[PDB]
RNA sequence: AACUAAUCCUAGCCCUAGCCCUACAAAUAUAAUUAUACUAUUAUAUAAAUCAAAACAUUUAUAAAAGUAUUGGAGA
């Protein structure tokens, strides 16, 4: 069944800072000499600044990366969850 | 008490608490107080305020005079043990 | 628990929040001790409401809720009293106003001047207004239980004032066990034999 | 909080003629002897208050107010009236509806008699006509007519908060004299139902 | 004496009894030692006669007149305890400079955690009571995994906290 | 609004401390 | 003295002794038919009858001939919204039975007009 | 315009980021939570298999160079 109320009314703003200074240094390698690459800017999982992968990748990648700060849980889950992936798009 | 051999209970006097009861007869002190009376701000002792009503005035005394030495320290009321006391302070001995 | 003008655990408050209750909770901005300028009996201007703009003294806070009372202000007549065999007696009953909707007032000018937290000589914490800074004495406000310690007499089991007043207390090397073996007279020569504590 | 006080403080009584009848109002200064220190009283709150001039603002306070039960203006005929008269102006009317309207004064309004932590209560003197006509949920008619005038003499008790800074005349009561004629009775037929007796028990 | 036990005859069917204020912790400080015991009992007394006639009031199913009374002795009572462990607890502190009156350490148990362990008096030493003996104070080698977990759910529980307080955001947002 | 500065790489050398844990030993290396 | 910690008895110790006494005790009108000198009391579960005796004969110096005690099981049955049970805490019953011929009573503590409906008597009109 | 019902937004969660961590009394391993003696007091071998090889047997993952070479029922 659908609301009987009314949704309280929103209004957004799309002059605000973060709108208004979204995408600024984006030109930083072809603007700054190159000096800082633009994947340098990139903010994000360490594992995956400035990388690309799939999700088979994606997770290898993670525990490599904080497999020695990953938690035993995590650890044993992961390393589960990598051999039903595995299995499946290596042999189906 | 003690329950002995045949399965015979035994009672100990020792052990059969004895109510010490004080005499309230000229007592002026009731369960209530006056709200004429003003609450008293709480100012719990400790060592340092024992010490120093009691046994600061000896010592700065006996300190000026020059009549200090570790063998006198129990005459300002240092107890080398609690042995000898009904109510040892520690390990306590003694029930409320 | 959604705090309401009932006192907290009363009957009204039972009925108020049943413990079955799961409503959404009411959300109120958190005012800090030092913040909070507001007190019984402080004379303040209602900045709105039903009575805004009229001048009154506070009676009951529900910090909690933010909420001050004035009397006779901001009330609403309700019906007290209210049975099957009556109708019932029409009542004034105040409501409650939010911190924001009430500002203290200077005493020489009544005005609702904005007031910060400053100290005095003695110590006491005053509000000081920010325009035409002056200091607002800290009202006073009659005891809620209605004793006025100096009018109240001493009944039964209730000491006498001198008797609480009277000091007693020597400080002495013995503990009050010890002190009252000696005024008794206990004493003990028997000795328990040794335990290994463990 | 209680902006008003049930009751009189001194029940005026009313001479049976008065309707007939300067005059009383010389009855009044004969008798500021009683009234006059609670006048004085009001006075020093206010200090305009005035046997002579308040029946006018009495009066649009009493006739105001009595416009407000057509519309239902339960928040204006509040502020019009004590804690103590709304409720039973608006309590039978319920679920009714009441055309009521006002004719000239028959006799102006006049002080009468006042008294007085401190609740200052004045008696107005008051003959009007007026018509009432009141329907059913249903719109039927069951009292009053709807363009017949009344004539009615009634004392009107205004009360105010002395002490209060914000206290204001609003009615409190009306006194009913003795001598002034029955209210007219209700269109419909009403049934007084007999005595209830027990199975056992027999009439008597 | 019986009469203790209850409340005053001209008191009984009175709606209330007039009472004073309970005893002060300061008050009670300025009082002796001696003082302080014999105050003890009277206070016990009161508390005794508030508690038969309450018990009596629950019996006939009615109100206990002045039960304000009762509070305050408890409080009395209670302020008279602490002043009294106060000058004791003192003196052990110099005599001895043990801040606990009973013996303790702090012991590991077979589940790692660290736990004071306040200390029992045996007529035996430890080593010749086998039963002390076979109480485990020692930690089992596979207590290093529950050692992790603990201080995962350690973090797990401040996490959740977070989950808890931006949900009570959302609405300071919605409201505000 | 004003724009932030813009970000910029610390220049000159940087000294590494041997004795911290978390440096990596690569860095610490005559190598480097 | 109850929740706290007595000390322990070995042979020459020193007799125990009780400078402040925790128990606290109620009188109770009897529930059952019991003779006007026995006296009905709730004490302490950790108290013993002795210990009634002499706390009866010390603090209150009332002479005591016999005493019959009984423990009352607190029924659990009641549960609570959630369906969690409620334990009634247990409570030990005293039959007191006075000395020297003394007998005890329980005092007496806490001894518009009908003829037109409908139209509000305010109106005049 | 009626019944049975329906209506709603916060109860809270998820993932990264950031961050390691060093958070009453009384009773208790005896029969745990029994205020004092009994009776001495004590975990754990490759992880395997399942699974993939369409069965099953050696075998089967758990920055660039580079999926190059080798290895492998040269097959997964």
């Amino acid at each position: 069944f659908v609301r009987l109320t009314l949704p309280p009314p929103k209004v957004v703003d799309r002059w605000n800072e973060k709108r208004a200074l979204f995408g600024v240094y984006d030109n930083i390698g072809i603007l700054g000499n190159f000096e800082k690459h633009p994947k340098e800017l990139i903010k994000g999982p360490v594992w995956l600044r400035g990388w690309r992968g799939n999700e088979l990748q994606r997770c290898v990648r993670k525990k490599k990366f904080v497999g020695n700060r990953m938690f035993i849980e995590d650890l044993h889950n992961l390393n589960k969850r990598i051999s039903y992936l595995y299995k499946h798009f290596n042999r189906h | 008490g003690i329950y002995t051999s045949d399965r015979k209970f035994v009672q100990i006097k020792e052990m059969v608490p004895e109510f010490v009861v004080p005499d309230l007869t000229g007592f002026k002190l009731k369960p209530y107080v006056n709200y004429r009376a003003p609450a008293g701000i709480d100012t719990p002792l400790t060592a340092k305020a024992l010490f120093q009503e009691t046994v600061a005035p000896a010592i700065e005394k006996d300190f000026k005079e020059g009549t200090f030495d570790a063998n006198n320290l129990e005459k300002y009321g240092f107890e080398p043990t609690q042995e000898g006391k009904l109510f040892q302070l520690y390990p306590k001995n003694f029930p409320r | 628990y959604r705090y309401g003008m009932s006192r907290p655990g009363s009957i009204a408050d039972k009925r108020k929040n049943p413990p079955w209750s799961r409503r959404r909770p009411v959300v109120v901005e958190p005012i800090s001790d030092e913040d909070w300028h507001l007190f019984c009996g402080d004379m303040v201007e209602i900045l709105e409401g039903k009575d805004a703009g009229k001048q009154g003294k506070v009676v009951q806070v529900v910090r909690q809720r933010n909420w001050v009372v004035l009397e006779g202000l901001n009330t609403h007549y309700r019906y007290i009293g209210r049975t099957k065999d009556h109708r019932g007696t029409m009542i004034a009953s105040e409501a409650p106003l939010l911190h924001h909707q009430v500002k203290l007032v200077d005493p020489v000018d009544r005005k609702p001047t904005e007031i910060q937290w400053r100290f005095t000589e003695a110590g006491e914490r005053v509000r000081v207004s920010t325009r035409s800074g002056r200091i607002i004495p800290k009202p006073e406000f009659p005891r809620a239980d209605g004793i006025v310690p100096e009018t109240w007499t001493d009944g039964p089991k209730d000491t006498s004032v001198e008797d609480a007043l009277e000091r007693t207390y020597v400080p002495r090397l013995k503990t009050l066990e010890e002190d009252v073996m000696e005024a008794m007279g206990i004493q003990e020569t028997r000795r328990f034999k040794k335990v290994y504590w463990y | 909080h209680l902006a008003c006080t049930a009751g009189i403080f001194d029940p005026y009584v009313p001479p049976e003629g008065d309707a007939r009848m300067l005059t009383q109002r010389t009855e009044r200064l004969r008798k500021n002897a009683a009234s006059q220190l609670a006048i004085r009283k009001i006075r020093e709150f206010d200090a305009n208050f005035k046997t002579k001039d308040f029946p006018e603002k009495a009066k649009d306070i009493f006739i105001e107010a009595h416009l407000c039960l057509n519309n239902s203006d339960h928040d204006r005929l509040h502020t019009l009236v004590t804690e103590h008269c709304f409720p039973d102006m608006v309590w039978d009317l319920k679920y009714k509806t009441v055309r009521w309207g006002f004719v000239e004064s028959l006799e102006p309004a006049q002080v009468v008699h006042v008294r007085c932590n401190m609740y200052g209560q004045v008696t107005v003197r008051l003959h009007t006509r007026q018509t009432l006509a009141i329907y059913d949920r249903f719109g039927r008619l069951m009292y009053g007519q709807e363009d017949v005038p009344k004539d009615v003499l009634e004392y009107v008790v205004f009360e105010r908060h002395l002490m209060n800074p914000y206290g204001s005349w609003r009615m409190h009561a009306k006194i009913v004299p003795a001598w002034a004629p029955p209210k007219q009775p209700i269109l419909k037929t009403l049934m007084i139902p007999g005595p209830q007796l027990k199975p056992w028990e027999e009439y008597e | 004496g019986l009469e203790e036990f209850f409340d005053d005859p001209k008191n009984w069917g009175e709606e209330k009894v007039k009472s004073g204020a309970s005893w002060t912790c300061q008050q009670l400080r300025n009082k002796s030692n001696e003082d302080l015991h014999k105050l003890w009992y009277v206070l016990l007394k009161e508390r005794n006669m508030l508690l038969t006639l309450e018990q009596e009031a629950k019996r006939q199913r009615l109100p206990m007149p002045s039960p304000e009374r009762l509070e305050k002795v408890v409080d009395s009572m209670d302020n008279v305890d602490k002043v009294v462990q106060e000058r004791e607890d003192a003196l052990r502190l110099l005599q001895t400079g043990q801040e606990k009156p009973r013996p303790g350490a702090w012991r590991r148990d077979i589940f790692g955690r660290i736990v004071w362990h306040k200390f029992k008096q045996w007529p035996i030493p430890w080593y010749l009571n086998k039963r002390y003996n076979r109480r485990r104070f020692f930690a089992m080698p596979y207590v290093d995994r529950f050692i992790r977990l603990r201080i995962e759910k350690h973090a797990r529980i401040e996490a959740r906290k977070r989950s808890l307080q931006k949900k009570k955001e959302k609405i300071l947002h919605a409201k505000f | 609004y004003r724009a932030p500065p813009p970000p910029r790489r610390r220049p000159g050398p940087h000294s590494p401390d041997p004795e911290n844990l978390l440096t990596p030993r690569w860095q610490l290396t005559p190598r480097y | 003295a109850r929740n706290v910690l007595y000390p322990l008895y070995q042979l020459g110790g020193p007799q125990l002794r009780v400078f402040r006494t925790n128990f606290f005790i109620q009188l109770v009108r009897p529930g059952t038919a019991q003779p006007e000198d026995t006296v009905q009391f709730r004490i302490p579960m950790e108290m013993t009858r002795v210990d009634l005796r002499n706390y009866l004969e010390q603090i209150y110096n009332v002479p005591v001939a016999a005493v019959r005690t009984r423990v009352q099981h607190g029924s659990n049955r009641r549960r609570d919204h959630k369906n969690v049970r409620i334990k009634k805490p247990d409570y030990k019953v005293a039959y007191v039975q006075l000395a020297h011929g003394q007998t005890f009573t329980f005092p007496d503590l806490f001894p518009s007009d009908l003829r037109c409906p409908g139209i509000p008597s305010w109106f005049g009109l």
